[PDB]
């Protein structure tokens, strides 16, 4: 059932006359280079790029603004201790412990309420979390744009 | 924006929602335009909140993967042969707009060719909050919407960047609630510690790898590395093997 | 031994190796006996090793785990209904001798039922040395064959400890040639040490839990724990929930 | 295809006075209790238990003994960090460095061999090895008694 093979599909798919079309992108014909799922001269041209993001999260936090973050906890990119010892230097109190929280009977990750800020793990997916663990990406989806803890039972 | 209506994409199943896509000019000047990607949520669930969905790289396209292998209401077949539905769609939920960045990236792009060579934070998060003014003017129909930013990876940097100029910018048609990040970039130096750690507990790299990155990169950034810190890595690499690193448990694509 | 031998277990494929079980007395005094499965490697394997495994608890048998949902020849259907084969057992290999220790445990038998709350690793290593010893005068067949212990869990302890007795006994009929141990206990403070930070690193803990453990614990055994320990470990099991300790990724038995 | 209830199957199974027959197990039908795959008051009255076992194991290293150590690197119960730390505290020198192994063109895991003691993961593998990844741990097996390192490419 997972395919480790999708982005080559996409590349294919995107690189269609006819998609292309249905999408409005290329009118012209113009773009006389095949579409790629990214750039590498951008990605190897990179310019700008502060150290941290904190500080804007203090800012937006203080704003009132809703903050949530996430990690599907077996990606070793940019993986879930990162983000553990990140959020930790907000130096936040804590609202709830960290729990597990379920989609229907199972665990489906865990998490922990600070004060200006959730975070949640999602047990068992990668870097792409709607890609590894569909069903448990929606329902964290869905409790964010409610603004609610994920559940617990 | 009727003009970015989509009727049907090819090979794609037929739903009860809409999408549209076009560009978007975000510096006249420079010739730099932006591709979107919206898709609707089905009328039982409207009005419901704008989405604008993010992806990292730098230099990934949201719509390849966000929009494609992700939240996107639709899955392409081998061989980018056609469409399947995606039955865990964010879009059953939100209003999601899909945003290629920087100009460039997927099907964005520049007209000043150099602009390839020169992308960063800055202009990036400037180029995008211009494309969400115009956006609305152009979808008036979301102005004062519940607005949320989110995103993965790098845009552990995009995300609260332009979550911010928004929210200083004091643009009154955007109802912005909040942003959310999922496996990003937060903090460098926080980063690179626990991402070490988070290796070593997962068998990835030796005792004296575990010690040579901490010792190598701990005062880097996460995108400008070192050469220390790059030596490092390489030898991490090495040990880590044919595995795919964003996803430990799973197989890597043989084609 | 021939006494010894099975001729088909119930709803059991046809194999083309041998197997034996029974009982060999570990203590006579006390009326102590150990049960054993021994599954031998097919012909074109012979002359091949003698591998003793053992599981750990302490208290759980090698029969149960080791050589039915683990190494061993078969696996059992649903509700104990019969039996398959396991196209990766062991035995495809090497000579596999399961023993259920200590007295007690699964199939093996004390006479003296205090037995069965005194056990320790002592005993326990000194009963297999004998069971070993009176094995092998029942099986001199298997005198001299090149000889292995393996074991895992609690059979960290096991493993070389008795490792231990037959290597300083200078019995020369058993050829030991090493040990292997799987996701064994081997030094209490350093595996205390190693299981919290995984923990932690799995995201299964609390940063405080995670703290309250290296507190209440370094000082402790694995089997014996302080009550400070417990406490602790208490709430880093509220923490972890629903999910198979021994299988992070994989579900639960529903039944 | 995995089944977390194997236990219930077995506790079946080996209740079943016809396999306790063709076993030879429970000859004169005095054992007047169940069998079960572990006795909890075994379990729950332990003695003597030491601490450490590595000076066994600088024994026997002495005494030139094979000895491998392994590791299923999803079990939580005594995980990969536990046997790391321990075997660390051997103290003993490297003769080869961490590295991947494979099971024909994938990685089963990975190793590193001291001078005396051979270590191995498994990945994708909980506390029972032999359960979870069959495939790989055959090879284990069959290298430990080769006394061969895990295979690279
Ligand atoms: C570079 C900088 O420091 N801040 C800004 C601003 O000065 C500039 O107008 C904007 C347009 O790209 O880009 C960035
Ligand atoms: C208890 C101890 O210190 N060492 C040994 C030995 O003294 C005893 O003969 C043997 C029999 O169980 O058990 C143990």
């Amino acid at each position: 059932s997972y395919d480790p093979c999708t982005e080559r599909y996409s590349t294919a798919y995107y690189n269609r006359r006819d998609v292309q079309m249905a999408l409005h992108a290329n009118v012209t014909g113009a773009m006389n280079y095949t579409w790629a799922t990214c750039s590498d001269t951008i990605n190897t041209h990179w310019h700008d790029a502060p150290r941290s993001m904190l500080p804007i999260y203090r800012e937006l936090i203080a704003a009132g603004l809703r903050i949530w973050v996430f990690s599907g906890d077996t990606d070793a990119v940019v993986p879930l201790t990162a983000t553990r010892y990140s959020i930790g230097a907000l130096g936040l109190p804590t609202t709830t412990s960290w729990y597990p929280w379920y989609d229907d009977q199972e665990v489906g990750g865990w998490s922990q309420v600070y004060k200006g800020l959730t975070l949640v793990s999602v047990r068992g997916a990668g870097h792409e979390v709607p890609l590894h663990r569909p069903r448990q990406a929606l329902v964290l989806f869905q409790y964010f744009l409610q603004g609610k803890p994920m559940p617990g039972q | 924006h009727a003009a970015d209506r989509i009727a049907r994409l090819p090979g794609q199943p037929a739903v009860d929602f809409d999408m549209y896509s076009g560009y978007i000019t975000v510096d006249e000047g420079a010739g730099r335009s932006l591709f979107y990607l919206l898709q609707e949520a089905p009328e039982d669930a409207q009005p419901a909140p704008l989405v604008l969905w993010l992806n990292g790289g730098p230099g990934c396209s949201s719509v390849a993967y966000g929009a494609s292998e992700e939240l996107g209401a639709f899955r392409v077949k081998p061989r980018g042969a056609g469409l399947v539905l995606n039955e865990y769609r964010w879009n059953k939920v939100a209003n999601v707009l899909f945003l290629d960045s920087p100009a460039g990236v997927g099907f964005s792009y520049t007209n000043t060719s150099s602009d390839i060579y020169t992308s960063g934070d800055n202009r990036t998060a400037h180029d995008s909050y211009a494309f969400l003014a115009k956006w609305f003017e152009r979808f008036p129909h979301y102005k004062y919407r519940d607005f949320y930013i989110a995103g993965e990876s790098y845009a552990g940097h995009y995300v609260p960047e332009l979550s911010q100029l928004v929210h200083r910018s004091k643009n009154p048609v955007i109802n912005l609630k909040g942003f959310m990040v999922g496996n990003g970039l937060i903090d460098d130096y926080h980063d690179y510690v626990g991402t070490f750690e988070f290796w070593w507990n997962h068998g990835i790299v030796s005792d004296d790898t575990y010690r040579r990155l901490k010792e190598a990169c701990l005062h880097d950034s996460f995108i400008h590395p070192s050469p220390a810190c790059d030596a490092a890595t390489d030898v991490a690499t090495a040990e880590q093997g044919n595995i795919d690193m964003y996803s430990l448990y799973t197989p890597v694509c043989n084609i």
